[PDB]
DNA sequence: ATCGGATGTATATATCTGACACGTGCCTGGAGACTAGGGAGTAATCCCCTTGGCGGTTAAAACGCGGGGGACAGCGCGTACGTGCGTTTAAGCGGTGCTAGAGCTGTCTACGACCAATTGAGCGGCCTCGGCACCGGGATTCTCGA
DNA sequence: TCGAGAATCCCGGTGCCGAGGCCGCTCAATTGGTCGTAGACAGCTCTAGCACCGCTTAAACGCACGTACGCGCTGTCCCCCGCGTTTTAACCGCCAAGGGGATTACTCCCTAGTCTCCAGGCACGTGTCAGATATATACATCCGAT
């Protein structure tokens, strides 16, 4: 049994050192087709244009969490919370 | 008296 | 042939997956209320990119959302994406 | 027994007993939600009725009547019992 | 010299919604320079869009995909409706 | 509506003479469709109509007849989807939207 | 003891006064003499159009105001009512400026 | 003449007035030099691009279009001067 | 049909600096996207700047004043040195 | 009949022909000058050098001989002026610069 | 501060793979030569506005000075986020079949450029008055020490 | 819970110039011609996107548990606010030189365009070798106990 919070730092370094995709493929490719249902019905997705959406959504969430974790740190704690995420989006302009 | 009014 | 309207695949962006995504973002402790907020954030990001991805295809009169149309949707919002061309 | 007259400038009123718009039907509450400024369009005064707070869906519209100077059935606590 | 601007054409629309009001010159230079932005923003996007599909004509179909991209939400649906209603009246008459 | 002055035929106020010139001496593409400047002048007139309507509304609600840039900021930023189109832009001489965050009020 | 205002109720007056007016908030001569300094480092002997100092002033004063709105949110988020330079340097860091 | 340190003309009330307009209530005294260190960074970029538009036109006067084009370029479009 | 790219001309400049390190497939598609991108930005800026002066020419002067806007600082000095080398050695030689 | 490529004649390795065509077919302006497409081809050639130099340097320290996207991400984001230039750009499959904040490390 | 214990993590070695470096054919786009021509350069003036300076008023900044409330550190508590473990359940794959749709060629047809000949909308220039700035008095009302 | 005092709201009066309305006066739009071609349309090969399958298993999931981190409450204090007096530099108007912007008038030379030539570069087939995996291992990092 490790100290709580040290498997985390052993897990931070592991993911930051590698480049594979962190969301599973099929639970994502289904989400894209669910959301593409609204704007057009029965679309096909040229199957590299879902990889073009993981790689642009994963790289958006990660750049958001780097901007969330700076806000949580700034509120003098080490735990991100949804009152941080909503701040980081409000400062960038997004919300 | 009973006439409605603004600002008096 | 078959007719399905999808329901609740946003629960595929899984609670461990938002954890791994957070790790690459360098965080140690994730409050349990994050996992229904990121899903809120991601579902808003995916809409605006697909709505521009579709609008490009639908102009070109197609039924396949090709990889260049996704890229032009990203290039328009000032997210440029570099491994898929042009 | 219903005073449907309003004041635009002190030597003319506006009557709403027989003619008028629905705007007569606004009640009174000395804790207000609406007020009526006197905005002129194209060179006569008009009595337009702005808002003070977010008014909900199917919420009641209120007003101060300002009967200056000498019975409030509003049933709200912090309000003068008379008018 | 003659240096054209949209001074009058903004005024002729002010007399159509609010026929009793006027406009200060400093807030006419804004409207003169608001339209010159939305012009170069719509004709911009409607010329990346006639070039991704290898056309070489800006039709009226690019200008409505360009408006359905830039203008957000309910300004999209209205400016499409008042778009097509004003090109139909052009061709018919 | 009329037969001269091509904006008259569509029944607009914004010119289609000036726009159709500016779509060819602006180098957007090679050949400008003859329908195209009409549709473009229809979108431009609609926005200039919508932003002058909410400007004028907020000018009578501040008792003044003519429109100064302080009204144009209030017309844009108080709107939900005209602020979003004009999100990054900055209107000169045009104040701020009055708001005070909640914890700054006394209690 | 005279009529002394409490600490805070001249802030919340100067807020509601300045938000309600449009005028320029940095005196024009200590701003014209600032632009001409910073423009020296790129070219010597630059005349400035009179409008194009106003045009600089109208965008800088709408940057900082848009920064202080974004700053003050961080203070409130940190359970404060005082903005400190560890708040400016977060709003700039999150927006991607430094 | 060549001058230095005009930035102390961006004076301590004229920082707090801007702060007031942006709706902030209490200002730490360390701000008033941090803001002069942000406003110099902003004005450096905008003038550096603006002189470059002037320099290109073989002109010696920074007209209002240049400042508007330098601001449009960095994504801070300015309505009001053309 | 043929689809063009800068796939070979990157490979030359790869071997010119680093004569032993090959490049991947995916990491060529990035360097193919990046060249197309900067070409859009530099010629974009040289287009909008040969229009503000009401000229009709992308001269070699405009690209020097398009690099001096996009490229931040250090690269701005080098890419004009590396630029004016080429246009000198083209005219004379 | 001694048709020397302009790419050679200037001293470049990027196709000055294929730039002079793309400066025209895209309709950037009316008259692409002849001095122009050289100057592009140099500037592009300079930048693609400078990112491939730092990429190669990242390939050695990772002890690999084929540049992968991860080395391209590491060549950009580690630099100060390129990472300023490719600011908003996402490089697909490139991952993230390794950094923890100093608060998160323990004692 | 030690230190042994565990244990994941980083360093070696085999080997197998399929992704890439590379020849081969070709083909279509780049080069070359030359033509006309308008667009840019290079003169020339011309006058507008920018700069500099000054003299006087005075609003605004600076400076000092109480003092209060907000930042800060501290400390206790309970809770919830993590770690682990054991269990499920889709992800992945990889393999097939299939068929809808993208891509492409070949067709021709409306249509946009283009130019000329015409002219009236729109822009600059010039009066000219009312809308707002500006100030005065007073009713209001907000705060805050009673 | 209150009068006192302060600032703000507001109404009315006077004044100025900036907005708006007119007026010649171009030149930019319209009109109505041809003229090539872009793009629409039909038709087609085929590929790649969807769909289904079985299987393997990694991975998610659920629960228990214990903790350490959030958080709330307290105390201290110092530093920011408010305000008064002094100080000064902004500003406003004024004057004057003149530099540089902006325009007109040439003029030539560089670029579009065109046509003929050919080889650079593109798709394609192909061997091989760097790299992924597979397997043991020497060691840093952590943790419990000392
Ligand atoms: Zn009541």
């Amino acid at each position: 049994r490790y100290r709580p919070g040290t498997v985390a730092l052993r897990e931070i370094r592991r993911y930051q050192k590698s480049t594979e995709l962190l969301i599973r493929k099929l639970p994502f490719q289904r989400l894209v087709r669910e959301i593409a249902q609204d704007f057009k019905t029965d679309l096909r997705f040229q199957s590299s244009a879902v990889m073009a959406l993981q790689e642009a959504s994963e790289a958006y969430l990660v750049g958001l969490f780097e901007d969330t974790n700076l806000c949580g740190i700034h509120a003098k704690r080490v735990t991100i919370m949804p009152k941080d995420i909503q701040l980081a989006r409000r400062i960038r302009g997004e919300r | 008296a009973r006439t409605m009014q603004t600002a008096r | 042939r078959h007719r399905k309207v999808l329901r609740d695949n946003i629960q595929g962006i899984t609670k461990p997956a938002i954890r791994r995504l957070a790790r690459r973002g360098g965080v140690k402790r994730i409050s349990g209320l994050i996992y229904e907020e990121t899903r809120g954030v991601l579902k808003v990001f995916l809409e605006n990119v697909i709505r521009d991805a579709v609008t490009y295809t639908e102009h070109a009169k197609r039924k396949t959302v090709t990889a260049m149309d996704v890229v032009y949707a990203l290039k328009r919002q000032g997210r440029t994406l570099y491994g898929f061309g042009g | 027994g219903s005073s449907y007259l309003f004041r635009i400038d002190e030597n003319t009123v506006i009557d709403a007993t027989k003619r008028g718009g629905i705007a007569r039907f606004i009640n009174h509450c000395c804790e207000p939600s609406c007020t009526a400024k006197i905005i002129k369009v194209d060179g006569r005064k008009r009595i337009v009725i702005y808002a003070l707070r977010d008014i909900g869906t199917n919420e009641e519209l209120t007003y101060d009547y300002k009967f200056e100077r000498e019975p409030c059935l509003c049933g709200a606590p912090s309000c003068k019992g008379f008018l | 010299t003659r240096k054209e601007s949209y001074a009058i054409y903004v005024y002729k629309v002010l007399k159509q919604v609010h026929p009793d009001t006027g406009i200060s010159s400093k807030a006419m230079s804004i409207m003169n320079s608001f339209v010159n932005d939305v012009f170069e923003r719509i004709a911009g996007e409607a010329s990346r869009l006639a070039h991704y599909n290898k056309r070489s004509t800006i039709t009226s179909r690019e200008i409505q995909t360009a408006v359905r991209l830039l203008l957000p939400g309910e300004l999209a649906k209205h400016a499409v409706s008042e778009g097509t209603k004003a090109v139909t009246c052009y061709t018919s008459a | 509506a009329k037969a001269k002055t091509r904006s008259s035929r569509a029944g607009l106020q914004f010119p289609v003479g000036r726009v159709h010139r500016l779509l060819r001496k602006g180098n957007y593409a090679e050949r400008v469709g003859a329908g195209a400047p009409v549709y473009l002048a229809a979108v431009l007139e609609y926005l200039t109509a919508e932003i002058l309507e909410l400007a004028g509304n907020a000018a009578r609600d501040n008792k003044k007849t003519r429109i100064i840039p302080r009204h144009l900021q209030l017309a844009v930023r108080n709107d939900e989807e005209l602020n979003k189109l004009l999100g990054r832009v900055t209107i000169a001489q045009g104040g701020v939207l009055p708001n005070i965050q909640s914890v700054l009020l006394p209690k």
